């Protein structure tokens, strides 16, 4: 299961 | 044995009018089993081994519902890292972001992973500690303050250290006829002259998983890597992994030439000869 | 900084002439990830050929996997052409069934 959101840079 | 989880994202910027293209695979050890392509028809996470096809709607509705917002948030970093670097609109650039866990044979935690690239090069990665993060320039460190503003090393953490081991466990035993199997390599041998005082031996390895395997040559007992040649492990297509090893040798004496495999599935290593 | 791509062609199963098998072009190494890789047969484009999904290794480089069923023969020549913004002119790797 992936991850809920990525990241802002 | 111990097992991984891995994802893999990859966003590359169009110049234009267009969006990105977004690229995303999982993986449990060295079988893939979803992938996401922002380019195709379905704009559906997808399902790419047989054992991972159970899971209900409900698995796939928030698999592809994370997955698109994933690449929302990519198109946004390129334009937010093309600032940081100053950088034209003109070109096209390339995010990529690899992350997981991996287990031991008790299925619990052993290690956690999130590494962050740009143009091919490291940016950001997340530490093994994963309370820290290393940051390769100073435009990374931008990004590295405000995940430290934001405590995203706990939140990501917990998601390691929980999601990510235990859907981990839950693959591993809804795939176990699969991907709790090793399949030893097949080995022999090859023979090809070159002149009257050449000749090429081959070590060949066929048919096995995982992929991880070593060749050697020893040359009358001691190691040999002098004229020898290695290529790089490869897919079969199957499922399984092929490799092979070369070695030049005077013509006549290839009886001093041992080929030496090792392999998860070898209750002890091979060794071969022409 | 771009990579070139690295090349292998080779089938699934050891060659044997009028038995069915898989022909495989595996590149890898290679950045940025746009490329184009072919299968040939008797110097012609195989039409039906299927790729993996882009995936890329610990050092960022990016691998993919060209594939299609073929059933070798004593007089076809078979080879796989890519071609990549790294290269000057396409990349023709012939098919050595010992390699």
């Amino acid at each position: 299961q992936i991850m809920y959101n990525y990241p802002a840079m | 044995g111990s097992h991984s989880m891995r994802y893999f994202s990859t966003s590359v910027s169009r110049p234009g009018s267009g969006e990105p293209r977004f690229i995303a695979v999982g993986y449990v050890d060295d079988t893939q089993f979803v992938r996401f392509d922002s380019d195709a028809a379905s704009q559906r996470m997808e399902p790419r081994a047989p054992w991972i096809e159970q899971e209900g709607p409900e698995y796939w509705d928030q698999e592809t519902r994370n997955v698109k917002a994933h690449s929302q948030t990519d198109r946004e970093n390129l334009g937010t890292l093309r600032g940081y670097y100053n950088q034209s609109e003109a070109g096209s650039h390339t995010i990529q972001i690899m992350y997981g866990c991996d287990v031991g044979s008790d299925g619990r935690f052993l290690r956690g992973y999130e590494q962050h690239a740009y143009d091919g090069k490291d940016y950001i990665a997340l530490n093994e500690d994963l309370r820290s993060w290393t940051a390769a320039d100073m435009a990374a460190q931008i990004t590295q303050r405000k995940w430290e503003a934001a405590r995203r090393a706990e939140q990501l953490r917990a998601y390691l250290e929980g999601t990510c081991v235990e859907w981990l466990r839950r693959y591993l035993e809804n795939g176990k006829e699969t991907l709790q199997r090793t399949d030893p390599p097949k080995t022999h041998m090859t023979h090809h002259p070159i002149s009257d005082h050449e000749a090429t031996l081959r070590c060949w390895a066929l048919g096995f998983y995982p992929a991880e395997i070593t060749l050697t040559w020893q040359r009358d007992g001691e190691d040999q890597t002098q004229d020898t040649e290695l290529v790089e492990t490869r897919p079969a297509g199957d499922g399984t992994f092929q490799k092979w090893a070369a070695v030049v040798v005077p013509s006549g004496e290839e009886q001093r030439y041992t080929c030496h495999v090792q392999h998860e599935g070898l209750p002890k290593p091979l060794t071969l000869r022409w | 900084i771009q990579r070139t791509p690295k090349i292998q062609v080779y089938s699934r199963h050891p060659a044997e002439n009028g038995k069915s098998n898989f022909l495989n072009c595996y590149v890898s190494g290679f950045h940025p990830s746009d490329i184009e890789v072919d299968l040939l047969k008797n110097g012609e484009r195989i039409e039906k050929v299927e790729h993996s999904d882009l995936s890329f290794s610990k050092d960022w480089s990016f691998y993919l996997l060209y594939y299609t069923e073929f059933t070798p023969t004593e007089k076809d020549e078979y080879a796989c052409r890519v071609n990549h913004v790294t290269l000057s002119q396409p990349k023709i790797v012939k098919w050595d069934r010992d390699m």
